């Protein structure tokens, strides 16, 4: 129940504002940009503030702050998604979230603004959608906006009916300084790039654990997802009655489901690191990297990252294998790997000096984070069975999928 | 500037008005008051270009409150085009009459609302739905009188689910501002039909229609196993915010819900996934899922048993999204994964945010507290984190051990040594009062007590009034216990803070002490070193009755708050 | 003796600063911070004087960037103003029409310029030609 | 701007 | 080629539970 | 080597404070990795990026090292760039300023005017006390020289090492005899500093110093003729800082001796009339000479003109000017404090003003102005200032109230009227410590008890977040519990004290959450002492004794379990230690 949505900038100037209640007097946005500096300063900083009995919601954009005040007890996360939503509409609408364009497209922003949503209550969501009603460069509303169907738009025709989909992994594992990985979670993505003619329903089928436990096929390897969430086009009822995926796909790239269970498997890169660090002399970096991936996966662009003293200077890189890049901005070390063949052990020796001086204040030990990205490679062994495609005028479609495996929160508490 | 502007309004020419009303835009949006050059852009406001009407109502809308004498010649033009056939500029002119911030214009606006309000477009009925909202907000007696409740009541029971949406949401808002009296309740065929259009409803519209069912209260197992059915599969949307409805609704019809039934256990099983998605969320909504697992944490506890792995802390987490994670695990705390959660503070003891590292202390001592079976682990955990030579951990593990010894002191007398010398220069007075206090009651393992209080006493008149309330019973505690020793000592006190010390308190406390010595010391060992019965610790969980009403207050600001709802609202 | 004298810009960044008393540099910087906190929140008719931590904390800018300056309560007020004044006019008159551009660019002149004329919080040149010319014989040495 | 501007504009 | 696992073929349906 | 102007302009291009903090980084880096080399070439340029950052706020440690380095070396710009950075980065608390009294020491005996000059404003900027104690010899040395370039730096070194060391001055006192004939103002300007500062660091030189009164007066009668000179003149003052200087010796001389102050007479009355404050150095002058004036015992047409003259400035509309004669009126209290009651309606005037600054200075003055006869007028004055004060004055004027009527009280029962009035208008603005103070004042007086017991029990049950005023009442509760019931044993008729009200405020102000442990602990000792003070009700208290004896609180749940055990074990003994607490001064 947000009073009116704004969008700021770092200097503390609202970029462009439209109020939809017009309960709250738009001379509060003065006062949020200091009670941001005291409640940062102070460490009270949220994303929600308060000024008085209203509340000045805003989040951290790329270069703005959308704050969003509000002065009732509304409903918080309404707002969340609804400032999700605008950002998403921005970041299709423009291609980069910074003042140049939040002064260039004001023309078509204050009427998209306007749209979007009336009297705090979201109306409008849909990007492509509102893309047929609102253009920078109008007729009458879309009926599929009016129509059940928002989310695929009746009467698109193409040349082909090829749809690209994503079978995105990420790894993310916790392993605590004392060597054991608390949080390992993977987190599945089934995005799908769909550019087909029509409103084709996709009838999904994979191997599910559930699945295939309910047709009696479950002893075969069948993914356990966790959490299995679909996108708007999934029908809930048709997942909820049998595990039915059964929707109409968008024109474009969306995500249709994402796994979210846990890992109880070995991680798929072992990382051991030694810290020689001498009083104030030298420190040694006896980082070792074992890879427990499958020897037939290769991980592509691996950067291990490792973070070197704040102060050091100096560094000398005696390793084995892969370009070693001491990046000062980061003040870690990145084990650069192009490709990183499964079963490979890595060995590194890092060598820098110290200044004499002790420093006045501790830095604390950062986790230590890799980058590996190995695609082609299914680490759940979840298999997509079938993706039934069914048209009304009838076509044959040539459905086409991409299987990646990258890492996630795969962080490494240091010693 | 504003001359020319001024003129080139007043042309003939559309290229000029539309650079015009183009560069007004820009002021305005600069920060320029253009409120001045509202009657100019009046007459240029009836054009055929759709990009004009839509700046020209934005600037009235925005220059209605300011020059609210000026806005009387607007309403022919909103009459003008409530009849166009084009729907979006109806729309858009039914958003801007329910935007103009006029009191003599709302009055004039009634018809077009009537007309409006069996509108064919569904984007016309949501329009006219939210006008007709708008319109109740600024004159609820108005909404009466134009009898526009019964056509918002009749607007679910029609198609565009998207329209039906904001019918209810609108009808709940209204609702949300009236005095409960002629409530807009409705009868299970109601919430049959709006289930029915649940799954057609928008992203938007799945929370309008989740909404209005946070209100209703089941009467029939039968009922809620049927609402709890259907909004099972709620629990599947990418929406955040629609899932967060979906389990305030499912939180709420368990309120009449029997455990004996099997429906129970399987809305346990299945929100606990739910959480664990909602869990990696934003870090906006982050802090929004934390707040309600907190809220529905002590409802219903045993949902989230084994969830503990996802509550730790990332190393990229938010302050305020760390500090959340403390007080869930705090809160989910339990034997069974007692050595994870020592494990974590220890790791969490390490981090530079100081008061992260207070916020680390304070959940260690709260579960040292709440469970004794782990009391020699925090115990340890503790000095270790003393011999960890941090003067903010050292404050913090002294306040520990303090409260510690008052809750569990019968096997704490192995530690009195350890913590007889830690380095008691620090001078916190939360930390030096406790060691004070630890010493006094704890004056038996110590040979050297007296001694250490020697240092202790240079300054007593002027340390602090707490800090020397707690110097004067451990000197008390003392001389009853061992008064060889400090038999002396007893006098210099009862002298310092009898004869020197102004406090109030503090002066009746010494005299109190001083006349209990000179009466009978044999009776004070049973009068001032007595066994105190067990210490009644601060309940953290909510009033049985306060829980309840935040349960149906789900997605709210008073969730994140901790606040009633009427006392946070101005 | 001026216990700190800082050159603080309108945005608030620093330009110069010259503190006389030995502090913790947390401390020093929380100082400066509560200074310019207070400065920024002050208006053009408050005298330009302020008693803050019982020290005669005299602000007077001349241009955007602010000059302060910090002394002890034993002696007047127009003293503070007049030196600054003095200060400011030596420095543009070894720089030639002083901006704020060349503030940033100059600073170490700026920084030897001020050791030369004020050392320790007391007047050291009372002249204004003859530290000047001190200044540029010094300059031309290399 | 205001940076390039005189300090005391003599 | 593409970085990420090459693009595969995807069937209908499950063919072998009717 | 990249160049200071190049860093200032990629951090001019830096629009983030992460991306300029990364660039600072970036920047760090290179320099460490230069200075790790030890390379000599372009140090200068490496030192005033290191310095540039250092003044940006960002960490500096590892560039100690190189400017000690430095400091020992032997180009010109070398030394200039390790002076600057000793002065800047290097203090006593660093500790690494100690290895560089051998660099200071070296380059104290050294040839050129520019390294020595430059050595000395470090030595002063930052002076230890210890290596002020291995530099004392040398500075006396340069102090008999005849540079009048280096005699100022050398009175400064002397002064700065009187000021960190003040056992050291006995070595000063031959070095500065027969000085006060330097021709150059730079140099007799040090002088009269270093006179001034040996002078207001001990008095055994007062006599000594004493003697130079003669040829002071002379020199400040030259320098007034003399009123037209290229060099130190500036509008229209010439020596301005020359003038002050003497002014503030003329002060700090002769304060309390007849003859100096009669020999400075003619050249004060002379100064007072032959000085235009039309500029900011004509007032600033008048107002040095004010103050020297008050400061010493001068005659009694010199009190009536700077009587005059501060009150002509008081009219004055600038704000400087204002808080320069609110400071000198301030200053002059005491002394011709008959004369300050003039401006009685500037004073009062002053504290409607819209400076900050010039409203303390008014407050303050208005404080120190209350007299014997005049508090009681001033009295509503200060309550309607407090009222509608500043947040940040509020707790200023409590406290200045109180203490103006502990000190000057014209009544008791007045005194403790605006007492209870402060206190139930002061709220969270009063500070805790005063209620100390407010306790030892409501025990001495033992004449008026009835009266401040009933407001008190009027004012507690209003309100209870009130900590200062809540625990004045609990102490005064439980002081006078005997006097506030009368024959309220049993019960009787309806009276504003029924012996049940008082536990039940009690009760709800230590389970209240507004309660800060200090309150709560008054609290149950005004509620254990009831137990002997009032008859009428008992047997109940005794119940929450027990029940309160386990609070959260360690030292709460020890008094509560001594009560507990005092109640139930030492019934007959509870009024043996219930004995009134004596009064003291």
């Amino acid at each position: 129940s947000a009073s009116a949505v704004y969008v700021l900038d770092l200097k503390g100037k609202v970029l462009i504002c439209r109020n939809y209640r017009g309960d709250v007097d738009m001379s509060e946005v003065e006062h949020f940009m200091p009670i941001l500096m005291e409640k940062e300063e102070e460490g009270m900083l949220s994303p929600i503030l308060a000024h008085g009995g209203v509340r000045f919601m805003w989040i951290k954009h790329n270069n703005l702050y959308l704050v969003a005040t509000s002065k009732k007890n509304a409903c918080v996360s309404l707002v969340f998604s609804f400032l999700y939503k605008v950002v998403q509409v921005f970041s299709e609408y423009f291609k980069e979230l910074e003042e140049e364009s939040i002064r260039d497209n004001f023309v078509i922003i204050y009427e998209l603004l306007d749209e979007l949503m009336d009297f705090g209550y979201p109306q409008t969501t849909d990007s492509k959608i509102l893309q047929e009603y609102i253009t920078q460069e109008a007729p009458r509303p879309p009926a599929t906006v009016t129509n059940a169907v928002s989310w695929r738009s009746e009467g698109i025709k193409y040349r082909k009916n090829e749809v690209f989909l994503d079978v995105i992994e990420a790894v993310n594992l916790l392993v605590s300084a004392n060597g054991n990985v608390l949080r390992s979670e993977i987190v599945g993505s089934i995005k799908m790039r769909v550019f087909l003619s029509g409103m084709p329903e996709l009838r999904l089928g994979l191997n599910d654990k559930v699945l295939f436990d309910n047709t009696g096929r479950g002893k075969s390897k069948s993914v356990e997802l966790e959490d299995v969430k679909f996108h708007q086009c999934v029908r809930l009822s048709r997942f909820e009655n049998d595990r039915t995926i059964s929707f109409i796909p968008p024109d474009g790239e969306f995500e249709l489901m994402s796994y979210r269970l846990n890992t109880h498997v070995k991680p798929l890169i072992w990382i051991e690191s030694v810290i020689e660090k001498h009083s104030h002399s030298r420190i040694e970096y006896m980082v070792k990297a074992k890879s427990q991936f499958k020897r037939r996966s290769t991980a592509n662009n691996v950067e291990i990252h490792i973070p070197v003293p704040n102060d050091a200077d100096s560094p000398k890189f005696k390793t084995t294998v892969g370009s070693v890049k001491w990046v000062p901005e980061n003040s870690e070390i990145v084990w650069s790997v192009k490709s990183f063949p499964g079963g490979k052990e890595y060995l590194m020796r890092a060598h820098f000096g110290l200044p004499s001086v002790e420093a006045e204040d501790k830095e604390g030990k950062p986790p230590i984070s890799v980058k590996f990205e190995i695609p082609y490679f299914t680490t759940s062994g979840i298999q997509v069975r079938y993706l039934k495609i069914i048209e009304k005028s009838g076509y044959q479609a040539l459905p086409w999928v991409r299987y990646i495996t990258q890492n996630g929160d795969y962080q490494l508490r240091t010693q | 500037e504003i001359f020319e502007l001024k003129a080139e309004l007043n042309s003939d020419k559309k290229e000029k008005k539309k650079e015009a009303v183009k560069k007004v835009i820009a002021s305005m949006t600069v920060g320029k008051d253009v409120s001045a050059l509202f009657p100019d852009v009046v007459n240029c406001m009836q054009t055929d270009n759709l990009e004009l009407k839509k700046l020209v109502y934005l600037y009235l809308m925005n220059y209605a409150k300011s020059q609210p004498d000026m806005a009387i010649m607007a309403v022919n033009t909103f009459v003008k085009d409530c009849e166009d056939p084009n729907p979006l500029i109806r729309a858009l002119a039914v958003r801007t009459m329910g935007c103009i911030r006029v009191d003599k214009i709302t009055e004039y606006l009634c018809e077009p609302l009537r007309k409006c309000l069996k509108d064919e477009d569904p984007y016309v009925r949501k329009t006219a739905a939210v006008c007709v909202a708008k319109l109740h907000d600024i004159n609820a007696q108005l909404v009466e009188d134009q009898g526009f409740l019964d056509t918002l009541k009749d607007l679910i029971s029609d198609s565009n689910p998207m329209v039906v949406a904001n019918a209810v949401a609108a009808l709940s808002e209204i609702a949300e501002s009236h005095p409960s009296s002629n409530l807009l309740d409705l009868n299970p065929q109601s919430i049959n039909k709006l289930l029915t259009a649940l799954n057609e409803c928008t992203e938007w519209g799945q929370i309008f229609i989740l909404d209005c069912l946070a209100n209703y209260m089941p009467k029939d197992d039968r009922e809620a196993q049927s609402i709890c059915e259907r909004v099972t599969p709620r629990l599947s949307h990418a929406n955040s915010a629609v899932v967060l409805s979906a389990v305030k609704v499912l939180m709420k019809f368990m309120e009449m819900l029997s455990k004996d039934l099997d429906y129970y256990g399987t809305l346990l099983k299945k929100l606990a996934p739910p959480l664990v998605t909602l869990l990696s969320a934003e870090p906006e909504l982050q802090y929004v899922a934390l707040r309600n697992i907190n809220l529905i944490v002590q409802k219903r506890p045993e949902i989230l048993k084994h969830e503990m792995k996802v509550f730790f802390v990332k190393y990229n987490d938010p302050i305020y999204v760390k500090l959340e994670k403390l007080d869930i695990m705090i809160r989910l705390a339990s034997q069974a994964n007692i050595a994870q959660v020592l494990a974590e503070l220890r790791e969490y003891a390490t981090e530079v945010d100081v008061d992260f590292v207070r916020k680390a202390v304070r959940a260690i001592g709260r579960c040292a507290i709440k469970v004794e079976q782990s009391a020699e682990r925090c115990v340890s955990t503790l000095l270790d984190l003393i011999q960890t030579k941090v003067n903010y951990v050292v404050q913090e593990a002294i306040v520990v051990i303090k409260d510690i010894f008052r809750k569990y002191p019968n096997k704490y007398e192995s530690v009195i040594a350890t913590l007889c010398e830690n380095l008691d220069s620090l001078d916190e007075p939360e930390a030096r009062a406790a060691m004070i206090w630890i010493v006094g009651e704890y004056a038996e393992r110590i040979d050297n007590a007296d001694e250490l209080l020697e240092s202790f006493l240079e300054g007593f008149h002027d340390k602090s009034t707490q800090v020397q309330l707690q110097l004067l019973t451990a000197i008390v505690k003392l001389f009853l216990k061992k008064p060889t020793e400090t038999q002396e000592l007893v006098q210099q006190v009862l002298s310092l803070a009898t004869q020197d010390s102004d406090n109030p308190d503090l002066r009746d406390r010494g005299y109190i002490y001083w006349r209990l010595l000179s009466t009978d010391p044999v009776a004070a060992k049973e009068v001032v070193l007595a066994e105190k019965p067990l210490i009644s610790e601060e309940t953290d969980l909510i009033e049985p009755t306060l829980l309840d009403e935040l349960i149906c207050y789900i997605g709210t600001l008073a969730s994140v708050y901790h606040k009633p709802p009427s006392a946070f609202v101005e | 003796m001026i216990h700190f004298i800082l050159l603080f810009s309108r945005q608030g960044k620093l330009r110069l600063q010259k503190w006389y008393i030995t502090l913790p540099d947390k401390e020093r910087k929380k100082i400066t911070r509560e200074i310019v906190q207070i400065i920024l929140s002050r208006g053009h008719r408050t005298s330009s004087f302020v008693d803050w931590k019982e020290l005669k904390l005299v602000y007077k800018r001349y241009a955007s960037l602010y000059f302060c300056c910090a002394i002890e309560n034993q002696d007047n007020e127009l003293l503070t103003l007049e030196i600054v004044h003095r200060y400011v006019e030596l420095l543009d008159k070894y720089f030639g029409n002083v901006c704020e551009l060349d503030i940033i660019f100059n600073f170490e002149k700026a920084y030897f310029i001020l050791d030369e004329f004020i050392i320790g919080g007391e007047i050291q040149e009372t002249s204004k030609k003859i530290a000047v010319k001190a200044i540029e014989d010094s300059d031309m040495l290399q | 701007k205001g940076e390039n501007t005189s300090l005391l504009h003599p | 080629d593409r970085k990420g696992g090459s693009y595969s073929q995807a069937a209908g349906s499950d063919s072998a539970q009717s | 080597p990249i160049r200071l102007r190049e860093l200032i302009r990629t951090i001019r291009t830096a629009r983030t404070q992460a991306e300029e903090r990364e660039m600072i980084q970036k920047e760090c880096a290179a320099i460490r990795s230069s200075f790790r080399e030890e390379d000599n070439t372009y140090r200068c340029r490496n030192v005033a990026k290191l310095l540039y950052m250092h003044m940006l706020g960002y960490p500096a440690h590892f560039g100690q090292l190189e400017c000690l380095k430095l400091i020992a070396s032997q180009k010109f710009t070398d030394k200039r760039i390790g002076y600057l950075g000793a002065m800047l980065l290097l203090d006593e608390r660093q500790d690494v300023h100690l290895l560089m009294t051998n660099c200071i020491k070296n380059d104290l005996n050294h040839s050129t005017q520019f390294v020595q000059g430059l050595a000395l404003c470090t030595l002063g900027c930052m002076g230890s006390s210890e290596m002020c104690r291995d530099l004392a010899g040398e500075v006396e040395k340069l102090l008999k020289t005849s540079n009048s370039y280096l005699r100022k730096k050398a009175a400064l070194c002397a002064v700065h090492v009187i000021r960190k060391v003040p056992e050291l001055m006995e070595m000063f006192l031959p070095a500065t005899k027969n000085l006060l004939n330097e021709k150059n103002h730079g140099v007799l300007h040090t002088s009269v500093v270093l006179l001034t500062e040996m002078c207001e660091r001990s008095p055994d030189m007062l006599a000594h110093f004493r003697k130079l009164v003669p040829q002071l007066v002379r020199i400040l009668k030259n320098l007034i003729m003399s009123g037209y000179s290229p060099e130190h003149d500036v509008s229209g003052i010439s020596d301005p800082f020359l003038q002050v200087r003497i002014l503030r010796l003329l002060r700090i001389l002769g304060r309390n001796d007849d003859d100096s102050s009669e020999a400075m007479n003619d050249i004060l009355a002379q100064v007072a009339t032959n000085t235009e404050t039309s500029k900011n150095v004509g007032n600033a002058i008048l107002y040095e000479t004010v103050l020297t004036i008050m400061d010493i015992k001068s005659e009694s047409g010199l009190r009536v003109l700077a009587i005059n003259i501060l009150g002509r400035f008081l009219l004055n509309n600038d704000k400087n000017i204002r808080y320069v004669a609110l400071t000198s009126l301030l200053k002059t209290v005491q002394t011709d404090h008959n004369a300050v009651q003039r401006h009685r309606s500037t004073i009062v005037d002053c504290l409607k003003d819209l400076d900050v600054s010039i409203k303390r200075r008014a407050m303050e003055l208005s404080f120190a102005l209350v007299n014997g006869n005049n508090i009681r007028g001033m009295m509503k004055e200060l309550l309607y200032f407090l009222d509608s004060c500043e947040p940040e004055f509020k707790a200023d004027c409590a406290s200045g109230i109180f203490l103006a009527a502990e000190k000057y009280a014209p009544s008791k029962r007045w005194h403790i009227d605006t007492i209870m009035r402060v206190l139930t208008t002061a709220g969270s603005y009063v500070r805790d410590d005063a209620v100390p103070n407010l306790i030892q004042l409501i025990t001495n007086s033992v004449e008026m008890h009835a009266y401040t017991v009933q407001r008190l029990y009027k004012a507690i049950l209003g309100d209870y977040s009130q900590q200062p005023l809540v625990q004045v009442a609990a102490w005064c509760i439980g002081e006078y519990g005997d006097l506030l019931v009368s024959g309220q044993c049993e019960e009787e008729e309806p009276i504003q004290v029924t012996e049940d009200e008082v536990l039940d405020i009690l009760e709800s102000v230590l389970i209240s959450n507004m309660s800060t442990s200090v309150t709560r602990g008054y609290a149950l000792t005004a509620i254990m002492k009831l137990s002997t003070r009032f008859t009428c009700t008992v047997n109940r208290i005794k119940k929450v004794v027990s029940i309160y004896g386990s609070s959260i609180d360690v030292e709460l749940q020890q008094r509560a379990v001594e009560y507990n055990a005092l109640f139930k074990k030492y019934d007959h003994m509870r009024s043996a230690l219930l004995e009134r607490m004596p009064v003291m001064e």
